[PDB]
């Protein structure tokens, strides 16, 4: 998300047991880094390997 | 420590005595508040 320029970075990291389907529980999120870009941004892409 | 001055915080401007904790805060909280928005406990970057 990005609100008045100021971007967020929000990680978490569990372990979990999974086949296919998201895990159907409940956690939290805790800022990492922060990056005042000061742009907009209106798209975005996921890449893969 | 312990004494009643004045304080100038990031976002607290108040007066009041620093006194010790048993708390255990998040790794990324600076500062903590009380229910009724009341800033109460400021962590120090120096000293953890």
């Amino acid at each position: 998300k990005n609100i008045d320029g100021y971007f967020k970075i929000y990680s978490k990291h569990t372990p979990i047991n999974l086949v296919r389907d998201l895990p159907q529980g409940f956690s939290a999120l805790e800022p990492l880094v922060d990056l005042p870009i000061g742009i907009n941004i209106t798209r975005f892409q996921t890449l893969l390997a | 420590k312990n004494k009643c001055v004045n304080f100038n915080f990031n976002g607290l401007t108040g007066t009041g005595v620093l006194t010790e904790s048993n708390k255990k805060f998040l790794p990324f909280q600076q500062f903590g508040r009380d229910i009724a928005d009341t800033t109460d406990a400021v962590r120090d970057p120096q000293t953890l």
